[PDB]
């Protein structure tokens, strides 16, 4: 929707704008000394309809001071990106629309990089012209890539009823987004909650000045002025630090384009900001290996006079880096030093961080012993990140220690959890395991066994990933190779994969399966019946009677005879089944409790006021053969 | 020979196993355990035979707040500042066994900086700002060298090489560019540098200077402590 009165230009035009702007960053006590850049650019508005606008930028070049004449004329020169960035603005245009000249709606091509996105929402937010007024006093609420604002609105010059000469201002205290945006910091400074005092430090307000077309309503020229200035260093208060934002836009000319229309980038975004990392060049991170050279060196030269500052700069330049980039640089940085590196990376507040702390560890060579305690220790940690899941990986393929398997595993479930894709580090882990079950199973008892019982932890996202571990399972349960041990591990390990109809008719060949060992067999059963089937439970009944084993007849004959005894709620659906079962056959006479296999239960059931009751169920497992003047086996 | 293990399940959770073959591993633990035991007085002897330096250099942030605010034309204005502190110190003995000759160093030193920073980013592109950097260092210590030679003893003190700074009030400010860190010079007009020296020893004096700019009778300009490179300082200066 687009009021006239928002009218600032003519269809069918293009605008051609020069942008020309600096920002200077220095100290007005001599001579403003600043360290100023220069930005130059072509642009072209185009306007095929009112409020249909297509923009295509070109022409960019970045220069900026690398010295200063005597009279303090700056010298610029094109920096090394200045090409990227003229290609980076070049190849793309962009395509918006301002539903009633106070609603921006941009639909960029390409997905343009926030940064660029940003610097072009500045831009816009330059050019962006309220609506045309009467009244002098106008305030109104306005967006801007700085958020909403109340904006002061007052026509200097006007001739009839159109505004020649305007000014548009605000104060930067006002706006939504002067709430500190927040960075990494020193983990370990323990100053907190100063940030707002400094605001109130703090000094800035915006003004821009238009001339304006009375005929076509376009923008003859655009001056937008921005002073910061700071209030501590300043005596008097008024020696502090001055900064300044002076940006133009110059019409050299406006071709009349044969337009009718208008484009909209499948990415539809409005004119805020959007968080950005604090990016730097990878260029500079060879400075940073200059830079701790640079302290080695100077460690020998004796000198410690600017040391720490040196720190600070670093870690700053630090932050301004990337995670892949650091890690890969990181084993010359241990090279150089560890215990700096490690004064860094403490103080270094940063994700990546703490996530390298697990190479370090692996690079000082650390004792198995303390690496799975740290392990654990931060597996715990919330909200797993795939890159520190690579990192868990890599350790638990190098050390293969029982704590860091199940470290894994429940970072494993956590980042599942957080990220329900299956993204390919689930998979390159899955292959891992897959590895160190194959079908057979065959393997070191206890390497197998807790390959096993780990693989166990995460169960369901191998159900969702990949079926053919899961068919190997089943085989291993079948399989004869692997010890009764290995194979009570492989049938746990259904645990998280929740048996099916296939599970559970394997699981019933096996247990049915007469040869099949006692403990292997009562096993089978017990995962059989987490959820058994009215069918399955009368073929297994119809089978107790004429079932090996004695102390395998008693323990089951106890079982069924114990759920017919409980009352709990799930035990009365499962006692329908169980009586489902019971119609043509009777259970052998469950005798014997210190020489045969024997099976007590005990649920205790409380009804707490306005809650649901809570039962606590027990189960006594007694595992005995004849020879046996002690428990075989038993499990709380 | 029987064989067992066991194992703790929260929420289903095995939380570790434990086995008799666990029991044996962890034997083989405290046997090598007394293995890197018993190698290791000959090895810190022989760091001593040979002599090092040793440095100990913690640096740590105990006060900072960063952070950054937008910008009209969409940049970034980096906000930050912090307090430090690297309160280290430099060791090492080295013993020239048979020769009989010891060279020590003891030096703990001091640097109470501060830094206040803002700056105008560009992303992975370009950055300007500019650095309030208030400064105060401190190192004390003894440099001592003593050798027995042919039943003739002598202990040895190297003079200083340079003054030796018991206090530095110093300020300094910088241009920062993405790939430079510039000072900013002082002016010379009405530049103070004064010095008065006392003699602790004929060849040693304790001198006491400052150099600074005097500008605060000229507008925009902090007065005589700010507004350049501030530099009030307190040494022992070796005559040479």
């Amino acid at each position: 929707v687009c009021p006239k009165d928002a009218t600032r230009f003519k269809h069918l035009r293009k605008y051609t704008y020069n942008y020309e702007a600096e920002s200077s960053s220095g100290v007005p006590g001599t001579a403003d000394s600043r360290s100023a850049t220069r930005i130059n650019c072509k642009v072209e508005l185009e306007v095929p309809q009112l409020c249909s606008f297509i923009l295509k930028t070109s022409q960019c070049t970045l220069k900026e001071v690398y010295g200063f004449n005597p009279e303090g004329k700056a010298l610029l020169k094109k920096t090394k990106n200045s090409e990227e960035f003229a290609a980076a603005m070049s190849r793309y245009e962009l395509k918006l629309a301002i539903p009633e000249g106070k609603q921006v709606f941009l639909y960029p091509e390409k997905d343009e990089p926030t940064y660029i996105l940003n610097i072009k929402r500045g831009i816009i937010s330059a050019l962006l012209v309220p609506p045309e007024t009467e009244e002098a006093k106008q305030v109104l609420f306005l967006d801007t890539v700085y958020g909403n604002c109340s904006t002061h609105f007052t026509v200097k010059t006007r001739k009839g009823n159109v505004a020649t000469e305007i000014s548009t201002e605000r104060d930067l205290g006002q706006c939504d987004r002067f709430k500190p945006i927040r960075t990494g910091i020193s983990p370990l400074a323990l100053i907190k909650g100063m940030t707002r005092p400094l605001s109130t430090l703090i000094s800035s307000s915006q003004s821009c000045q238009y001339t304006l077309d009375a005929k076509r309503k376009h923008v003859a020229e655009a001056i937008c002025k921005e002073q910061h200035l700071f209030l501590p260093f300043s005596y008097k208060n008024k020696y502090g630090m001055v900064a300044q934002v002076t940006q133009t836009l110059k019409l050299e000319d406006t071709p009349k384009i044969n337009s009718r229309f208008f484009g909209e980038g499948t990415k539809k975004m409005g004119l805020a900001f959007e968080s950005t990392k604090s990016t730097s060049p990878p260029k500079q991170a060879e400075a940073v290996l200059k830079t701790l050279q640079e302290l080695k060196k100077l460690t020998i030269s004796e000198q410690n006079i600017q040391r720490a500052n040196l720190f600070n700069k670093l870690v700053t330049e630090l932050r301004g880096l990337s995670d892949e980039a650091v890690t890969s640089l990181l084993p010359q940085l241990i090279e150089v030093s560890s215990p700096i590196t490690l004064q860094a990376l403490v103080q270094c507040g940063q994700p990546q961080c703490s996530t390298h702390i697990l190479q370090w560890l692996k690079r000082v060579h650390a004792n198995p012993l303390l690496i799975d305690v740290v392990t654990y220790l931060v597996a715990l940690i919330p909200e797993p990140s795939a890159q520190q899941l690579r990192e868990i990986f890599n350790m638990a393929r190098d050390q293969r220690s029982r704590a860091t398997l199940y470290a894994l595993s429940h970072a494993v479930n956590n980042y599942h959890k957080t990220n329900p894709t299956g993204t390919q580090e689930l998979l390159d882990i899955a292959n891992y395991l897959m590895e160190q079950i194959q079908d057979d199973c065959t393997g070191d008892e206890d390497y197998t066994y807790l390959i096993l019982r780990v693989i166990g932890n995460m169960g369901q996202t191998m159900e969702q990933l990949t079926p053919e571990l899961k068919s190997s399972i089943l085989k291993c349960v079948q399989s004869t190779k692997p010890s009764l041990m290995i194979q009570k591990a492989a049938i746990q390990a259904l645990r998280k994969m929740e048996p099916k109809d296939k599970d559970q008719e394997v699981l019933l060949q096996t247990f049915l399966d007469d040869a099949s060992p006692g403990d292997k067999r009562l096993a089978a059963y017990l995962m059989l019946m987490r959820s058994p089937s009215q069918a399955d439970i009368n073929k297994i009944v119809q089978i107790l009677p004429w079932e090996q084993n004695e102390q395998v007849k008693n323990f089951v004959a106890s079982h069924i005879a114990n759920i017919l005894n409980s009352e709990e709620l799930d035990i009365q659906d499962l006692k329908k089944l169980v009586k489902e079962a019971l119609k043509e056959s009777q259970l052998p006479t469950v005798m014997d409790f210190r020489k045969f296999s024997r099976n007590y239960q005990l649920y205790k059931s409380v009804s707490l006021p306005s809650l649901d009751p809570a039962s606590a169920k027990i189960e006594g497992n007694l595992i005995f053969d004849p020879n046996n003047y002690l428990p075989k086996e038993s499990m709380l | 020979v029987p064989e067992a293990r066991a194992y703790l399940r929260i929420l289903g959770e095995e939380l570790g196993f434990a086995s008799l073959h666990d029991l044996q591993l962890l034997g083989k633990l405290l046997l090598m355990g007394a293995r890197t035991l018993q190698g290791i007085p000959q090895m810190i002897g022989e760091v001593i035979r040979k002599g090092s330096k040793n440095d100990f250099f913690l640096h740590y942030i105990f006060m900072e707040n960063a952070f950054e605010l937008p910008t009209g034309a969409g940049l970034q204005l980096q906000i930050s500042s912090s307090g430090v502190i690297a309160p280290g110190a430099k060791a090492g003995v080295k013993l020239e066994v048979a020769n009989m000759q010891a060279e020590l160093v003891a030096k703990p030193s001091v640097s109470v900086e501060f830094v206040t920073n803002m700056g105008i980013i560009i992303p992975d592109f370009a950055r300007s700002g500019v650095q309030m950097n208030t400064n105060f260092f401190h190192e004390s210590g003894l440099e001592a060298h003593v050798a027995l030679k042919a039943g003739k003893l002598k202990f040895i003190i190297p003079s200083p090489k340079r003054p030796v700074k018991l206090l530095s009030g110093g300020n300094t400010l910088h241009l920062v560019s993405t790939t430079k860190t510039e000072v900013i010079p002082p002016l010379i007009e009405n530049r103070q540098s004064w010095s008065v020296c006392k003699q602790v020893f004929p060849g040693l004096n304790y001198c006491t200077s400052g150099a600074y700019s005097n500008a605060s009778s000229t507008d925009s300009a902090s007065y005589y402590p700010l507004t350049g490179d501030t530099r009030l300082e307190l040494e022992l200066r070796p005559t040479g």
